[PDB]
DNA sequence: ACGAATTAAGCAATTCGTAATCATGGTCATAGCT
DNA sequence: AGCTATGACCATGATTACGAATTGC
C-alpha cells in the first residue's frame, strides 16, 4: 500500500503547476493515450464477441473506466 | 519592513522607477516620435479545432511585422 | 315600461356582445362592441319615453325574469330605476351614460357586393365545431362557382393554408373574387335564419347578418382580399 | 465635486452630524457650517483651505482649457 | 474612443472607421492556406495594413507618448 | 431628462411653418430659460453647503422630437438603460436629416441575424418618424417577404453536445431542447445518405418544421455552416413554421416597444368607419 | 361508413377507458386503460374500413355529435380524417398508431373459474353510492354459502377490514375460496346486467364482466387472495 | 434462481453478485456494488442495510422476495431509532446564508437542519457545527 | 485590471436541493339554463 | 333550487441552470 500510493502519489504530481517538471504535454499524453488505449480494447472486444457469437453490430460491453472493463 | 512592523508610518514614494525618472529629467521633456521604434505584428496559425493561444499546438506559419524607423 | 318576452330574448343576445346599453326612447334598440368590432341593432314593439344607460343589463333581466311581465319600469327618485311588480318594490342602479359605449347614430349600411343568406342550423353547427375545434379565424370565399366559408386557425398557422372546416353556402355567378376574414370573436349573434351582406373597397370592409328580428354588422379584418 | 467642495485627504476637519439623506434633498435640514464645508456623508471639509487633489485638477483643467484654445 | 461599436472585431472597427471593406474569401480559415495561399499571405498583410491604418487615423501612439513623458 | 408634453402645447404647434422652425422656438426658449434657472439652483445648493466655489453648469445635449406634421411619435422608453430618441441637434450640431440615437434595444446587439437588426431599427425609425399605418403596412410586407428569404439567416442556429443523450433510438432521453431533437430527427432522416454524423460540441442549425412533418418532429437541425441533404432539404423546406420564430425574435420586441409607447402593431380594423 | 348513436356512447364509454383509441378495418372494437388494469371491447354492427388513430377520442366524439348521422368519415387525401355531410366537411388530424397505447391483439380469455349474475340495478347503484361513502376498494368473496360483494376503505383501513358497504350477489356451491378485490379506477362499465367471470391461478387473478353490447376485464390487487 | 445478476444504473453506477475475485473462488456468492446508496455514506446506516439487503434480493432472489421484503421493512421502519435513520452530510461555508437561526440564500437542506438545530434550546455549551465536522440531518 | 508577493496529488460522474420560469389540475366563483 | 360550462386562482407539476456533496478509476 506504501508503494501503491507512491505510484499513484507520481500522477498526481506530474499534473501539479509547481511540480519541478511538469509539463503539460507529457500529462495530456498520458490521459488521451489511456482513453485510446480503452477505447481500441473496447473494439477489439467488440468485434471478437461478435465473431464469436456469429452475430453482427452488437456491443456486448457493459461499461468501462480507465483500465477497469 | 521595519518601518511596517512596529507600527510606524514611513513618508517617500515607494516606487523607485518613478523617482529616478523625476530626478533623472525633472524639467519636462521634449520626444520626437519618429527616433521612438514602433512594431506592429500579428501572426496567423492554420488548425482543424480551433487553436489556443495557452498550449499552441499548431505551427506558425504566417507573420508579419511592420516598423517605422 | 313592460317588456315582453321576445325584446328580453333579442336584448340579451345584445348584452351577450357589449354588457352595457343605452335605452333611449322609441322602438330601436342598438349596441355597440366596446372595442367596435361588431355593431348590434333591433326594431321592438315597446314604448320608451325616458333615455337611461345600463351597466348589469344581464343582472336586469334576471331580475325582470324573476318577476311578472307586466312589471312597469320607471325613473326612480334617486336618478335609478324603480321596477314596480304587482305586489312587490325593486330599486336598480342607473350607470352613467359616459361609461356606456353606445352608438351615437344608426350606421347606414353600404351597397353590399355580395348577397347571400345561411340557415338557423347552419350557423349553429358552424358555432359549436368552432368552438370544439379551437378555429378563431373564419375565411368566406368562392369555389367552383359557389361561396363557401372555412375555419382556420391563427395561432398554428398565420397564413390560413390548413382547411380544418369548410361549408357550402349557395351559388355564386360573376368574375369579382374575395376573401374575407372574420375571428370568432364577433359571430355573436343569436339561432336563427339569417341574410349575408358582404362590402368591400380597398381596405374598407365590412359584413352585415340581418335576421327576422336583429341585424349585426361585423367587422373584416385588413387580411381579407377582394377582387372587386 | 473634486474641485468645488475639497475632498483632498487632509482636508477632513471631523465629522459632522448626518442628518436622513430627504432631509438634505428637501432642503429642510439647517444649513451644516459656515466655517467648513460639508458633504452628505458627513464629514466636514474646509473651506478656507486649499487641498492638493483639487489643486492637481484645477492644474490639468487649465491646460485642458489653454489646449482646446 | 469611448465609442460602442456592436462588435470589436478588426473587420468590424476597420469598416466603420476606415470606410475600407475587407475581401471576401470562401470556406473556412484552416483550409484557406491550402486552397489559396497567396489570397491567405495577403489577407494577413492587409490586416496589419488596417491596424496600421486606424492608428494612423485616430492617433493613439502618439497620445500614449504623451501620456508617458 | 427634461420637457416632455407642455412648453411646446402651451404655446401651439401652429407657430411652426416647418419642423426646423419649431427646432429654432425650442432653442429660443432653451437659452431663455435654461441659464438663470441651473445658475440659481446650483446656486443654492452650494450655498446650502457652503462651499468654496461652485463649478456645475448644465449645457443642452441632445433635442428628440417628432418629425413635425407627422404622426410619429419620436421618443419613448422601455426600462432602465433603455430608450430611442429621434435627436436633430445633438451638442450644437444641426441635423440635416433625423438621427435615431437607440440604446438598449435589439438593433446594436447582435444576438438577432443582421436582416432582422435592419428590420427593428426600420421599425423603431417608423415608429419615431411617421408612425401607426406604415408601422403596420411595413409590418405586413415584411411577414410577406419573409418567407423567400434564405434559411440561413432566418433559422436558429445553437451549440450541440451530448449527442447519445439516452437516444434509444430517437427517444429524447433528457429533454432535447428543440435542437437535440432536431439532431435526433436529421439523423434519422439521412439514415442510409451516409453524411457524416453529428458529433459532440458541434455548432448545429435548427429549422423547426411544420406540424404534421413526415419527420415526425416539430424541428430539425443539421450542423451549422452545412445544409440538410437537398434530398431532404426540399422537404424539410416545404414544412417551415416561419412563423414561430418569427414570434420568437421579431414580434415579441416589436410588441413589447410598441405598448411601450401607446401603439399596436397588428391592424384592429374595427367598424367605427361606418360609425361615424 | 357511418357510426350509429349506440357506437357513438360505446365510444365514450370506451374513451373512459383511455382517451385514445386506435381503430381497425372490421367491426370490432378494443381498448386497454394506460397502467394496463382495465380492458374493454365490443363488436357493433357498423363495420370501419379503414385503420386509424385517435389522439381526443372524446374530443371527437363532441364533433361528430354535432352532425347528422348519415356523415361519411372516411381517410383524406394527407391520411387524417375527414367527415363529409350534406354541406360541411370536418377535418381531424389522424394520431400516429405509435402513440397510442392500445393492446395489440385481442384477449384470449381462458375459461372461467367462477360465474355469476349482477343485476344492473346493483352496479347502478353500487357505483353511484361508493363516491358517497368514498368507497375506492370493494371485494367480492364467498360467505355462508353464497357470493357476496363488499366495499370497503383503503385511505385509512390498510388492514381492509372495516367494513362499509355489503352486496348479497348471488349463490355458489363451490368449494373454491376466493376474496378478490378491485379499485373504483376500473369499474367504468356502462349501467346493464353482466355475467361476472373469475380467474385466478399462481399469484394472480381476473375478473371479467359480459354483456349484451360490450366486454369488460378488470384487474384483482395484491390483497385478491384465492383458494382454489 | 430468478435473479437478474447484475444491473448498472449509471456511470460508476453497478451492482453485481460476484462468485470469483482474482482466481479466489467464493464459497458463497458475495455482492459487489459501486455507486449507490449503499457505498455512499450519506444515507442512512439503516437505510444502508436495508437497500443493501433489497439489492442482494434483486441479484440473487426475484421479484417476488423484493416486494416481500419491502413491504416487511416498510412495517418495520416506523419502530426505528430516530440516530440510525438521517442523511450525515457534512457543512461547510457558515458565513454564507446564517442569520436568527434561519436559512439565508441559496441555504442547502443539511445546513438549514443546522441552523434550525441552532434555534432548537441552545445555551448549553453544546460543540458547534463548526466546518469538517460531519451531521446527521432529519 | 494591476494589487505585485507569493505555496504543495489529478479528472469524470451522479444526485439532490434551490432559484427561475412556463404549463396546468382541482377547486372555487360566475353564471346561465332548466 | 340545482347541474354544468368556463374563467381565476392557487397551488402543483414540470423543465433548466447552478451550487454542493460524494464516489471511483
Ligand atoms: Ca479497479
Amino acid at each position: 500500500l506504501n508503494r501503491k500510493i507512491l505510484i499513484n502519489s507520481l500522477y498526481g504530481a506530474l499534473g501539479n503547476i509547481h511540480f519541478r517538471y511538469y509539463d503539460l504535454r507529457n500529462a495530456t499524453a498520458i490521459t488521451i493515450f489511456g482513453q485510446v488505449g480503452i477505447q481500441w480494447i473496447a473494439r477489439k472486444i467488440n468485434e471478437y464477441l461478435n465473431k464469436v457469437c456469429g452475430t453482427n453490430d452488437e456491443d456486448f460491453i457493459a461499461a468501462g473506466d480507465t483500465d477497469s472493463v | 519592513k521595519r518601518m511596517e512592523d512596529i507600527g510606524l508610518e514611513a513618508l517617500g514614494m515607494n516606487d523607485f522607477k518613478l523617482a529616478y525618472i523625476s530626478d533623472t529629467y525633472g524639467s519636462e521633456i521634449v520626444y520626437d516620435r519618429k527616433f521612438v521604434r514602433v512594431a506592429n505584428c500579428d501572426i496567423e496559425v492554420t488548425g482543424d479545432k480551433f487553436p489556443d493561444p495557452m498550449k499552441a499546438e499548431y505551427e506558425i506559419d504566417a507573420i508579419t511585422h511592420y516598423d517605422s524607423i | 315600461m313592460k317588456l315582453s318576452k321576445d325584446t328580453t330574448a333579442l336584448l340579451k343576445n345584445f348584452a351577450t356582445i357589449n354588457s352595457g346599453i343605452m335605452l333611449k326612447s322609441g322602438q330601436f334598440i342598438m349596441t355597440r362592441a366596446v372595442n367596435g368590432t361588431t355593431y348590434a341593432e333591433a326594431n321592438i314593439s315597446d314604448v320608451i319615453d325616458f333615455d337611461v344607460a345600463i351597466y348589469d343589463l344581464n343582472g336586469f333581466l334576471g331580475i325582470l325574469s324573476l318577476v311578472n311581465d307586466d312589471a312597469e319600469i320607471s325613473q326612480s327618485e334617486d336618478g335609478n330605476i324603480k321596477i314596480a311588480d304587482a305586489r312587490s318594490t325593486i330599486f336598480w342602479p342607473a350607470a352613467d351614460p359616459s361609461t356606456v359605449v353606445a352608438p351615437n347614430k344608426p350606421i347606414p349600411f353600404p351597397v353590399a357586393s355580395a348577397v347571400t343568406e345561411i340557415k338557423a342550423e347552419d350557423l349553429q353547427q358552424l358555432l359549436r365545431v368552432s368552438r370544439g375545434l379551437q378555429i378563431d379565424t373564419i375565411a368566406i370565399t368562392v369555389k367552383e362557382g359557389k361561396i363557401v366559408i372555412n375555419g382556420f386557425n391563427k395561432v398554428e398557422d398565420s397564413a390560413l393554408t390548413r382547411v380544418k372546416y369548410s361549408l357550402t353556402l349557395g351559388d355564386y355567378d360573376g368574375e369579382n373574387t374575395f376573401n374575407f376574414i372574420i375571428n370568432m370573436a364577433n359571430m355573436k349573434m343569436q339561432p336563427g335564419n339569417y341574410k349575408l351582406l358582404l362590402w368591400a373597397k380597398g381596405k374598407q370592409g365590412a359584413a352585415k347578418f340581418e335576421g327576422e328580428h336583429a341585424n349585426y354588422v361585423v367587422a373584416l379584418e385588413a387580411d381579407s382580399t377582394h377582387d372587386f | 465635486i473634486i474641485r468645488q467642495v475639497n475632498i483632498s485627504p487632509e482636508t477632513i476637519r471631523g465629522q459632522f452630524k448626518v442628518h436622513p439623506i430627504h432631509e438634505y434633498i428637501a432642503g429642510t435640514a439647517p444649513k451644516p457650517s459656515d466655517e467648513y464645508s460639508c458633504s452628505p456623508n458627513g464629514w466636514m471639509y474646509d473651506k478656507h483651505q486649499e487641498g492638493i487633489i483639487p489643486k492637481e485638477i484645477a492644474k490639468v483643467f487649465f491646460q485642458r482649457k489653454d489646449w482646446k484654445k | 474612443a469611448f465609442t460602442n461599436l456592436p462588435s470589436f472585431s478588426l473587420e468590424s472597427v476597420a469598416q466603420h472607421e476606415t470606410k475600407k471593406g475587407k475581401l471576401p474569401y470562401d470556406g473556412p480559415i484552416n483550409k484557406l492556406r491550402e486552397t489559396n495561399h497567396q489570397r491567405y499571405i495577403s489577407y494577413n498583410i492587409i490586416d496589419v495594413e488596417s491596424v496600421q491604418a486606424i492608428d494612423k487615423i485616430r492617433g493613439f501612439i502618439d497620445l500614449v507618448l504623451s501620456m508617458s513623458y | 431628462y427634461v420637457c416632455v408634453d407642455k412648453v411646446i402645447e402651451k404655446v401651439g404647434l401652429d407657430r411652426f411653418k416647418e419642423q426646423n422652425d419649431l427646432v429654432e422656438f425650442m432653442n429660443q426658449f432653451g437659452k431663455k430659460k435654461m441659464e438663470p434657472m441651473i445658475d440659481v439652483a446650483y446656486r443654492e445648493l452650494c450655498d446650502y453647503m457652503n462651499n468654496r466655489e461652485h463649478l456645475m453648469h448644465m449645457d443642452r445635449e441632445a433635442i428628440s422630437c417628432p418629425p413635425l406634421g407627422s404622426k410619429g411619435v419620436g421618443g419613448f422608453w422601455k426600462a432602465k438603460k433603455r430608450y430611442a430618441l429621434n435627436v436633430y441637434d445633438m451638442e450644437d450640431k444641426r441635423f440635416a436629416e433625423p438621427h435615431l440615437k437607440i440604446m438598449g434595444m435589439e438593433t446594436q446587439q447582435s444576438s438577432t441575424p443582421k436582416a432582422v437588426q435592419e428590420a427593428l431599427e426600420e421599425s423603431i425609425r417608423r415608429i419615431l418618424q411617421e408612425g401607426e399605418e406604415s408601422v403596420q403596412e411595413y409590418y405586413k410586407n415584411f411577414e410577406k417577404e419573409y418567407r423567400q428569404l434564405d434559411y440561413k439567416v432566418i433559422a436558429e442556429v445553437k451549440t450541440a453536445n451530448d449527442i447519445a443523450k439516452y437516444d434509444d433510438k430517437g427517444w429524447p432521453g433528457f429533454k432535447c431542447p428543440f435542437h437535440i431533437r432536431g439532431v435526433l430527427t436529421y439523423r434519422r432522416a439521412v439514415s442510409g445518405l451516409g453524411v457524416a454524423p453529428i458529433l459532440d460540441g458541434n455548432k448545429v442549425m435548427v429549422l423547426p418544421l411544420r406540424e404534421g412533418n413526415p419527420f415526425g418532429d416539430k424541428c430539425i437541425a443539421w450542423p451549422s455552416g452545412t445544409e440538410l441533404p437537398k434530398e431532404i432539404r426540399s422537404d424539410v423546406l416545404s414544412w417551415i413554421d416561419h412563423s414561430t420564430l418569427f414570434q420568437k425574435s421579431f414580434v415579441k420586441p416589436l410588441a413589447g416597444m410598441c405598448e411601450s409607447a401607446g401603439m399596436d402593431y397588428e391592424e384592429k380594423a374595427s367598424l367605427d368607419f361606418l360609425f361615424g
